[PDB]
RNA sequence: GGCCCAUUCGGGUCUUGUAAUUGGAAUGAGUACAAUGUAAAUACCUUAACGAGGAACAAUUGGAGGGCAAGUCUGGUGCCAGCAGCCGCGGUAAUUCCAGCUCCAAUAGCGUAUAUUAAAGUUGUUGCAGUUAAAAAGCUCGUAGUUGAACUUUGGGCCCGGUUGG
């Protein structure tokens, strides 16, 4: 079964929130992985790298297993998490849950003119973690994704059809590469382009419109 | 300010520093000084023919250990001598001598911590007949 | 050892078919049937 | 001396040789259409990737720019005349999303099987090679003809082939010369 | 298997799988009367008669721990062991040597060697490196070379005539 124990969770169990964007507009914190599953039922994962790793406790070499799992839609939502664990099949299923917990949108724009759907990125963006830099660049139609295979597979599940990459730094520790392409996506909502210049009034939260509901006993 | 000049009439310092310390790229210095003639045993060629002095047996000392069979030779265009390598008659049964042979190089660089020791060449044919045509036995060595 | 000079053409295993027909054969043997080892995948396997 | 004779190379291999997600989509085109090797599929990606480059920069210069209007409306006009662009997609941005089987569906090996002459896609390439099919009046024997659009409707058999015409081959003639004379003895 | 008649059969539609299970059709590699070609010829285009179950009218080079697509397979007393660009695999029976079988890649091999280009933001104008990793001269005056603050006619009014959203 599912008992919500967080007061966002009661609001979505009763069905007062129908899309995920109300979590994103008022930027609400999320701490229960079942909220995403009912909200985004089409979510879908792959595992990137599984590596045994070692700790010399009591000079007894106990084996852990680190896993890198990316979950993601094929519309504009991604996720990524990492978990070490004692057994192999626990580290995969524990690795999925953190990745379900960290979902972000992505602004998807055009290259040039305005015919039909958006395919590429809106602007150029960049994130750096560790020592790696990764920079993403808009492309025309027919381009496809030009990246390394571990980064091309990420951007399929966010559903960008054409994009140009360019990466500096030591790109051969893939736990750090993917943690830079992640930052370089999630900044796309955050560059104030000129069409976002206009004014709008502030909406009000669901966490007090439905305040009598989703309250503890 | 980056430690290099930026202004507009500055093209002469910029192009005369660049060829100044372009002499630390390791194989641009080999090409302009032209050390391929003055030091290399081949002079700048793919293959080269020599005439075999004698059989040699060489061994590989640390972690590896086995019986590597090589051959002395003396080049016709040059007179200098080198030690080639013959591939995997590991049966120890193809000594041959006062013969005409064709060398080549390895795609060379290696690891001799197992001490697969300091030769640089190989053998692709002997007395007008390929090596693999004898090992796969498609010809046999021409004589009367 | 060598070739036989008499090959004039004026006046253990069965073969494989060579050319465009071989591309037809490979299309079947991995895309019209299946081979698994309990969902996990070791196609073209060792016989065990 | 004399003048020299121009030539060009017509395909190009790819950068990474052994990676598996490429190798299968090439395979499923070679079984779908029956192509001999993967040099035939590189041949269609080269020709495409110069079309795409040619439109990729006429888009950069302005509209109402007389090089865009003369070299654009000719490139568009040639792709429709063979029948790859759709007749409602006559705009220059629409060629930038063209695909590689939109040329593969216009060969003679593919347009004779769809038009009801051969029971399979491998009964096409052996019907063409043996001089049986003749668009217009001309026996062609090339499985990569790329038929123009207003001559889809002229394909038939040949006025020399035993299928759509005259005398049987030298099996049936040889079989009739093996039985009809042997009826008496 | 398969869609369905399914009662349950088979009622249809399929797809293979194989059955040294069986049948008939197509054709040019090759040969060769003629004609055409050509300065004369040879060959390519055209064409009498001839020309296959094709088992023989028989595709080949390189690999099957990793990078990098492909094997848990049997045989050596280590017949015929360093060992495959670089991490390495051998000390019997090897998940790499030597061979048999089955698979993979390109199909006319890019197989090996030597130069050069991309990869290389490891030559850096675009565009690198400052303490501890290669790397700021013992210290101030001073050639050539490079680089050098702000300011001197703005604004106002009328009127014709362009192609674009219209």
């Amino acid at each position: 079964g599912w008992v919500p124990v967080t007061k966002l969770g009661r609001l979505v169990k009763a069905g007062k929130i129908t899309t995920i964007e109300e979590i994103f507009l008022h930027s609400l914190p999320v701490k229960e992985f079942q909220i995403i599953d009912t909200l985004l039922p089409g979510l879908q994962d792959e595992v990137m790298n599984i590596k045994p790793v070692q700790k010399q406790t009591r000079a007894g070499q106990r084996t852990r297993f680190k896993a890198v799992v990316v979950v993601g839609d094929s519309n504009g939502h991604v996720g990524l998490g990492i978990k070490t664990a004692k057994e192999v099949a626990g580290a995969i299923r524990a690795g999925i849950i953190i990745a379900k917990l960290s979902v972000i949108p992505i602004r998807r724009g055009y290259w040039g003119t305005n015919l039909g759907q958006p395919h590429s990125l809106a602007t150029k963006t960049t994130g750096k973690c560790g020592s790696v830099t990764v920079r993403l660049i808009p492309a025309p139609r027919g381009s496809g994704i030009v990246a390394s295979p571990a980064v091309k597979k990420l951007l399929q599940l966010a559903g960008v059809e054409d994009v140009y990459t360019q990466s500096n730094g030591k790109t051969r520790t893939l736990e750090n590469t993917l943690k830079a392409a992640f930052v370089a996506i999630g900044n796309t909502y955050g560059f104030l382009t000129p069409n976002l210049w206009a004014e709008q009034p502030l909406p009000v939260s669901p966490l007090d419109i439905y305040s009598d509901e989703a309250s503890a006993q | 300010g980056k430690g290099k000049p930026r202004g507009l009439n500055s093209a002469r310092k910029l192009r005369v520093h660049r060829r100044n310390n372009r002499w630390a790229e390791n194989n641009y210095k080999k090409r302009l000084l032209g050390t391929a003639f003055k030091s290399s045993p081949f002079g700048g060629s793919s293959h080269a023919k020599g005439i075999v002095l004698e059989k040699l047996g060489i061994e590989s000392k640390q972690p590896n250990s086995a019986i590597r069979k090589c051959v002395r030779v003396q080049l016709i265009k040059n007179g200098k001598k080198v030690t080639a390598f013959v591939p995997n008659d590991g049966c120890l049964n193809f000594v041959d001598e006062n013969d005409e042979v064709l060398l080549a190089g390895f795609g060379r660089k290696g690891k001799a911590k197992g001490d697969i020791p300091g030769v640089r060449f190989k053998v692709v044919k002997v007395s007008g007949v390929s090596l693999l045509a004898l090992w796969k036995e498609k010809k046999e060595k021409p004589r009367s | 050892m060598a070739k036989v000079h008499g090959s004039l053409a004026r006046a253990e295993k069965p073969k494989k078919p060579k050319g465009r027909a071989y591309k037809r054969l490979l299309y079947t043997r991995r895309f019209v049937n299946v081979t698994l080892v309990n969902g996990k995948r070791r196609m073209n396997p060792g016989p065990s | 001396p004399r003048a020299p004779r121009t030539y060009s190379k017509t395909y190009s291999t790819p950068k990474r040789p052994y990676e598996s997600s490429r190798l299968d989509a090439e395979l499923k085109l070679a079984g779908e259409f029956g192509l001999k090797n993967k040099k035939e599929i590189y041949r269609i990606s080269f020709q495409l990737s110069k079309i795409r480059r040619a439109a990729r920069d006429l888009l950069t210069r302005d509209e109402k720019d007389p090089k865009r209007l003369f070299e654009g409306n000719a490139l568009i006009r040639r792709l429709v005349r063979v029948g790859v662009l759709s007749e409602d997609k006559k705009k220059l941005d629409y060629v930038l999303a063209l695909k590689v089987e939109d040329f593969l569906e216009r060969r003679l090996q593919t347009q004779v099987y769809k038009l009801g002459l051969a029971k399979s896609v491998h009964h096409a390439r052996v019907l063409i090679t043996q001089r049986h099919i003749a668009v217009g009046k001309q026996i062609v024997n090339i499985p990569s003809f790329m038929v123009r659009l207003d001559s889809e409707k002229h394909i038939d058999f040949a006025p020399t082939s035993p299928f759509g015409g005259a005398r049987p081959g030298r099996v049936a003639r040889r079989n009739a010369a093996r039985k009809a004379e042997a009826s008496g003895e």
